């Protein structure tokens, strides 16, 4: 036997890192009572096949690592120094912070009278880091205290994803998974770098290859990625929906799309009203002075029965389709290739290759990520795919679909439990002032009276009933729905949201912030805000794994410790494998994974640590009273523990839901106890509770479906990899959202060599069909009102078609499409300077990562492997840009946008080449934001010193991805 | 024996294989700082067993020619670094008769390190300037003997890296070879007929290092 794990016992785990969920083995000394002694790939987990990417396969070196904190640190006002303290204390004295705030800022009613019942001086930072129990739990404390200005990665990352494809679709979610892109025929890689952001991803995308499959990587850099695709096209930041326009142009222009699929699964044949205009930049609707659009001149033309009205022969002028063409005839190549950067040759050569997949017998998949979401136009980059993928009859089909790459290991989990300003678990809405009583909540839901549109979110009652009875089993969901915070009808949601949060810190509007498992002082963009902003709070409690620059921001760069009177509580949980949970994988893949070692020195679970503080605040509450006590009081916090510890088992159990008493659902008989089997037998009435109805069949009589390790499948689901008894997926086991639009009338599969569903012996075969009901009976996207495809998008804030605006900051002063050079509604600060085609900042910015390390790079920073690998910021220059500035390779340069400045070693290569825009060269600097000023010395700071705090008007997430610099050499030492 | 078959037309340079060699043998890190190249750290040394090399060369129309190599002992069939250490003393250097493995003992301390290094063809043994003991890739012969993957086959994700018996690991090659050649026309295998580890360079091995091929 092998030395190293011989006396060591063998637990399986699922990766800390990327949303892939590689499977992991760890072994832990003294048959499991001592450390780790080896971490690596699980050889039988069917995404990594015991494969590691270098995060993955150095998780040994973060778990033993003795620059870990090892328990609590306070820092006192105006401290230059940490003070260990007790777990007693720090969690004690965190009540009282959290008790005094609540009681001094909490408001039972808003200005109007209305009731919202909300503490407005605190706020929540994360966390897709932590487990799905632990996350759901987290929330529903924060809300119990009456938080709305709750917020995680998921705001400045995939949340313009949600919108775009839930309007596009019905669900915001990764519509396959990561071993179905071995079926797809042609792989367009797009605002995504995943060889270095994905790489196990990638085993499945050469396998594609092996089987035919084009790769096509289009992105303003050469990448690991670029080196392994077939074609690889520049393209400039923010310059996605020009090349997105002109491939509809050509799709709709050279009759390639799926004219079947299109006709009766989009809303194509829909006919819009005659309020519905287009003119230079603007739609129809438009108020100039608030910045905002009256949605209703896009409504559709309804029939007098409810139904939105159709013409199957695609002739009335006012069809979405006929619209689509009018709208996207600008696209013209000449026009995008000189707004792109990007050749004719090159555009025609990747329209050609994609568009091919418009057969019903290929399919195209589209993967792209933060390139695509961290704009302006974030939501509309999407949206533009999304139509893409419509015309080529691409959703529903293995090899298919938009695989929105999540990035955390569960920040689609996190995403889920409702960890965002605007949702509840289950994405249901927060509650806004106006939603006085559960039957107004309710009556916002849109009805259909097409026979054929499910409309499933009409279910949504008992959802909110059951959710409510999850967190309140004692009470009516009437009497419940009051406990819980509500935000104001009048004001854009963005105000709630990471950005405006950060503002409004910044005026001294909040006096406390928990940062959990998040960085927001490297993370946020216009990192220099935030670290100021942070100076303002009277409390702070930063819960991570190391001392890092949110916990110690006070003696950051150019801060005296002496001017800073914020408080900080340091928290050190665990890591990954030294506790048990769930996490959702981009797949919606809700992977179980087992504790290894016990948690090193006196850290503890987030679980355990939510838990023991709200037990506190709770108790406090009992002895003194206060503000509006009940939430606090009432909360079901008894069904999460077992042996006075979290128990993340009975959380998933709650997640799942059961029944509260005896009751019949859906034609069946249930006893009170059992498991919710699925979210079909949920009620309304208060017979059955569940924290979380997507969660409805993960963890059921049969047990929990979740840590399910079979690699059984029929010869049908092994042909195309779903795997459907390897863990669970959302909602309930559907490998493949959409599915029904992958069969005909009569359900005979588009593709049958790749069938995904197929009606054989009265019976749907394959993966688990997504929306019941036997063939050419029922609209495939079934959560949808409509029950279609949109191309047409009418809730989008800045209009229904994707129109091209430039970045807020940008090289041109005039767009070629209209006289709308910015986003007309985009998100913006009073008084926040942007560089337009400015001398002075005449470089276009942009941020990434490197496969080495992890986001702010607080947990890679710390492992020596990948600092060896990536030791410092660096940034990369053309050699065009690099003549022109007297940089050459390795020398030390400064980067400056309004906000800020860093030092960066530069790396001068042909892999960047400047764009020709409007027949002028524009050049761009590349920047990783993986780096910090605390760790490794000569590390440097976060590219998050030069990013603007504006972004995209739906979801407020910034523009990290297209901004404007300078590049200087520096001469120093 | 035993025999390694790296198909350089499929790896990213994640540096999988790179990060998993120092955590199977718990080596130490280098001190490395950016010198305008992702390439860290940048040669072999005595904690160094692998290392990812990167070269940018140029093609027609867009983008570049990215070369990766995965840089380790090549486990040559009659190895010259034992030839040269059996000079000064037999034991420093030993061949396993199973797995083919060239293995270096602690006895390299006694034998004359900078010949060794200059025998190796592929440049491949670093000497501990303090202990004077030569390190290189060992092929993971402790876990190979125990009917494991090498650490850096294991990790691989993309099918670049390739381990098993002689016979079945040139077909591969050969197999492999033919695929890539459509891709690529200046496709070659490395020395395949001398070593153990044989690369697929996708163009002229030396465009990947000065040290690819003997
Ligand atoms: N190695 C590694 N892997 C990670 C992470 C990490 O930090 N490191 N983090 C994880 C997280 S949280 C996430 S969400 C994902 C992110 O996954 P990715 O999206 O792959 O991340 P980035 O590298 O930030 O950006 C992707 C690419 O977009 C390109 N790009 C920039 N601007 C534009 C633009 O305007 N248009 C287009 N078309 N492309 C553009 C960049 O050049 C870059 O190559 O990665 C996840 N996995
Ligand atoms: N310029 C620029 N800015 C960006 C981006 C970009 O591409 N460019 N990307 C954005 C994206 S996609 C994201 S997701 C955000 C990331 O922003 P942050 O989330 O602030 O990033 P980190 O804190 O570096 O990474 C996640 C944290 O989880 C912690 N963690 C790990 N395991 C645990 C655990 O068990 N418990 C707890 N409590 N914490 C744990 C780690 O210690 C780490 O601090 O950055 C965003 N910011
Ligand atoms: S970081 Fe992502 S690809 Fe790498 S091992 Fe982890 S889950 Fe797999
Ligand atoms: S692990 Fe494989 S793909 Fe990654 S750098 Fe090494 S050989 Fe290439
Ligand atoms: S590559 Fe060099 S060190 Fe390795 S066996 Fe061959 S001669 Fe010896
Ligand atoms: S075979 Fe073993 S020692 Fe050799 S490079 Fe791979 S992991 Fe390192
Ligand atoms: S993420
Ligand atoms: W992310």
């Amino acid at each position: 036997e092998l030395q190293k794990l011989q006396w060591a016992k063998q637990t399986t785990s699922i990766c800390c890192y990327c949303a892939v969920g590689c499977g992991l083995i760890v072994h832990t000394a003294k048959d499991g009572q001592g450390r780790a002694v080896n971490v690596e790939g699980d050889p039988d987990h069917p995404i990594n096949e015991g494969s590691l990417c270098p995060k993955g396969a150095s998780i040994f070196q973060l778990g033993e690592n003795d620059q870990r904190g090892t328990q609590p640190l306070y820092r006192a006002p105006f401290s230059d120094t940490w003070k260990p303290v007790t777990w007693d204390f720090a969690l004690t004295e965190i009540a009282k912070r959290i008790k005094k705030t609540r009681d001094a800022s909490f408001t039972e009613k808003n200005a109007a009278g209305d009731l919202v019942n909300r503490t407005e001086a605190i706020a929540s930072f994360g966390s897709a880091a932590m487990d799905n129990e632990e996350c759901w739990a987290y929330g529903n404390i924060l809300r119990s205290l009456g938080l709305v200005y709750i917020e995680h990665q998921a705001r400045i990352x995939h949340s313009p994803t949600v919108p775009a494809l839930a309007e596009s679709f019905g669900r915001g979610a990764m519509t396959n998974h990561w071993n179905d892109l071995a079926n797809s025929d042609c792989i367009l890689i797009m605002g995504s770098n995943a060889a270095e952001n994905h790489p196990i991803a990638f085993k499945w995308v050469l396998r594609a290859k092996d089987k035919g499959a084009t790769l096509i990587h289009v992105d303003p850099r050469f990448t690991r990625t670029s080196a392994r695709c077939d074609v690889y096209a520049p393209i400039r930041s923010g310059a996605d929906i020009p090349f997105l326009g002109g491939l509809i142009k050509y799709i709709l222009d050279n009759k390639l799309y799926f004219t079947d699929y299109v006709r009766e699964y989009t809303n194509a044949s829909l006919i819009v009203g005659e309020k519905f205009s287009f003119k230079d930049g603007l739609f129809s609707g438009y108020d100039a002075a608030n910045k905002k659009y009256d949605k209703s001149m896009w409504a559709f033309e309804l029939d007098a029965n409810g139904v939105p009205k159709r013409d199957p022969a695609l002739k009335h002028p006012r069809c979405v389709i006929n619209l689509l063409k009018k709208h996207y005839e600008r696209y013209n190549l000449d026009k995008v290739a000189a707004i792109t950067g990007t050749s004719k040759e090159q555009l025609q050569q990747v329209y050609k290759a994609y568009a091919a997949t418009g057969k019903p017998d290929k399919a195209g998949t589209i993967m792209y990520a933060m390139g695509w979401t961290q704009h302006s136009v974030g939501v509309q980059n999407i949206r533009a795919m999304a139509m893409i993928q419509l015309l080529l009859g691409n959703i529903g089909v293995a090899g298919g679909g938009v695989n929105a790459l999540r990035g955390e290991s569960n920040v689609q989990g996190s995403t889920d439990q409702g960890l965002l300003a605007h949702i509840w678990p289950g994405y249901n809405p927060v509650p806004n002032s106006k939603a006085a009583t559960l039957e107004l909540y309710n009556a916002a839901t849109p009805q259909s009276k097409d026979p054929m549109s499910v409309n499933w979110w009409q279910n949504r009652p008992k959802y909110v009933a059951s959710y409510l009875k999850a967190l309140y089993p004692d009470e009516e969901p009437a009497a419940a729905y009051d406990y819980l915070p509500r935000i104001d009808a009048g004001r854009k949601l963005t105000d709630y949201f990471w950005l405006n949060i950060f503002e409004k810190m910044d005026k001294g509007e909040f006096k406390g912030l928990f940062a959990w498992g998040m960085n927001p002082a490297c993370g946020g963009a216009n990192a220099n805000k935030n670290r100021k902003a942070m100076g303002k709070l009277e409390w702070l409690v930063n819960v991570n794994l190391f001392e890092n620059e949110t916990s110690s921001f006070w003696k950051g760069p150019g801060m005296n410790p002496a001017e800073i009177g914020t408080e900080v509580f340091f928290l050190p949980c665990c890591v990954s494998i030294e506790k048990e949970g769930s996490v959702a994988n981009s797949g919606r893949w809700m992977q179980w994974r087992y504790r290894g070692p016990k948690p090193y020195a006196e850290t503890k679970p987030d679980g355990d640590i939510m838990l023991d503080m709200f037990k506190k605040v709770r108790e406090l509450y009992a002895k003194e009273g206060g503000a509006y006590p009940a939430p606090i009081a009432k909360l079901n916090i008894a069904d999460w523990e077992e042996h006075n510890e979290f128990s993340p088992t009975k959380v998933a159990k709650l997640m799942n839901g059961y029944f509260l008493k005896d009751t019949e659902v859906g034609g069946k008989q249930f006893k009170k106890g059992q498991q919710v089997p699925s979210f079909a037998f949920l009620t309304a009435d208060g017979s059955t509770c569940s924290g979380n109805w997507l969660h409805a069949g993960s963890f059921t009589d049969a047990g929990n479906l979740m840590a399910r390790r079979d690699k059984t499948q029929t010869p049908e689901q092994a042909r195309i990899g779903l795997f459907p008894n390897w863990s669970f997926c959302w909602p309930v086991n559907r490998r493949i959202l959409y599915n029904r639009a992958s069969v005909d009338k009569t359900g005979k599969p588009w593709n049958p060599a790749k069938a995904v569903i197929e009606w054989k012996d009265g019976k749907w075969v394959g993966d688990v069909v997504d929306g019941g009901g036997d063939p050419g009976t029922k609209h495939p996207f079934i959560m949808q009102t409509h029950g279609f495809g949109a191309l047409y998008g009418p809730g989008r804030e800045e209009g229904p078609f994707p129109e091209h605006y430039e970045p807020l900051e940008c090289p041109v002063s005039k767009n070629p499409f209209s006289k709308q050079l910015h986003n007309p509604v985009a998100f913006q600060i009073e008084g926040e300077k942007k560089a337009v085609a400015d001398p002075r900042y005449p470089f276009i910015g942009t941020t990434y990562r490197v496969t080495e390390h992890w986001q702010t790079g607080l947990m890679t920073r710390r492992c020596a492997w990948l600092v060896e690998a990536e030791p410092q910021i660096f940034c990369e220059i053309s050699k065009e840009l690099a003549k022109l500035r007297g940089i050459g390779n390795g020398d030390t340069v400064k980067v400056s946008s309004l906000r800020g400045a860093l030092e960066a070693v530069a790396i001068v290569t042909e892999r960047i080449r400047p764009f020709k825009i409007e027949g002028v060269d524009v050049h761009m600097v590349g920047l990783p934001w993986h780096y910090g000023w605390m760790v490794p010395k000569n590390g440097g700071d976060t590219a998050n010193l030069l990013t603007p705090s504006a972004g995209d008007p739906n979801t407020g997430i910034p523009e990290t991805k297209a901004f404007m610099v300078d590049v200087r050499k520096v001469w120093s030492h | 024996g035993k025999m390694f078959f790296v198909d350089l037309s499929r790896c990213t340079a994640c540096r999988g294989c790179q990060i998993a060699c120092k955590q199977w043998k718990n080596l130490p890190a280098e001190e490395t700082r950016n010198t305008g190249s992702h390439q860290n750290p940048p040669d072999l040394s005595y904690v160094t067993l692998k290392t990812v090399r990167f070269t940018e060369k140029s093609r027609k129309g867009p983008g570049i020619d990215w070369l990766f190599f995965p840089e380790q002992c090549r486990h040559c069939v009659e190895p010259p670094c034992k030839g040269q250490a059996d000079v000064d003393l037999e034991g420093a250097v030993v061949k396993d008769e199973t797995t083919g493995a060239v293995l270096f003992t602690e006895l390299t301390a006694k034998v004359d390190g900078e010949s060794v290094r200059s025998a190796c063809p592929y440049d491949i043994p670093r000497i501990d300037p303090v202990t004077k003991r030569l390190s290189k890739c060992d092929m993971c012969n402790d876990r190979v003997q125990n009917g494991l993957l090498p650490a850096c086959v294991k990790t691989c994700p993309t099918g670049t890296m390739n381990f098993g018996d002689e016979q079945e690991m040139l077909a591969l090659a050969e197999k492999r070879l033919a695929e890539v050649k459509k891709t690529y026309p200046g496709a070659v295998l490395g020395d395949p007929n001398d070593v153990r580890v044989v690369y697929l360079f996708t163009r002229d091995p030396k465009d990947f290092y000065e040290h690819a091929v003997a």
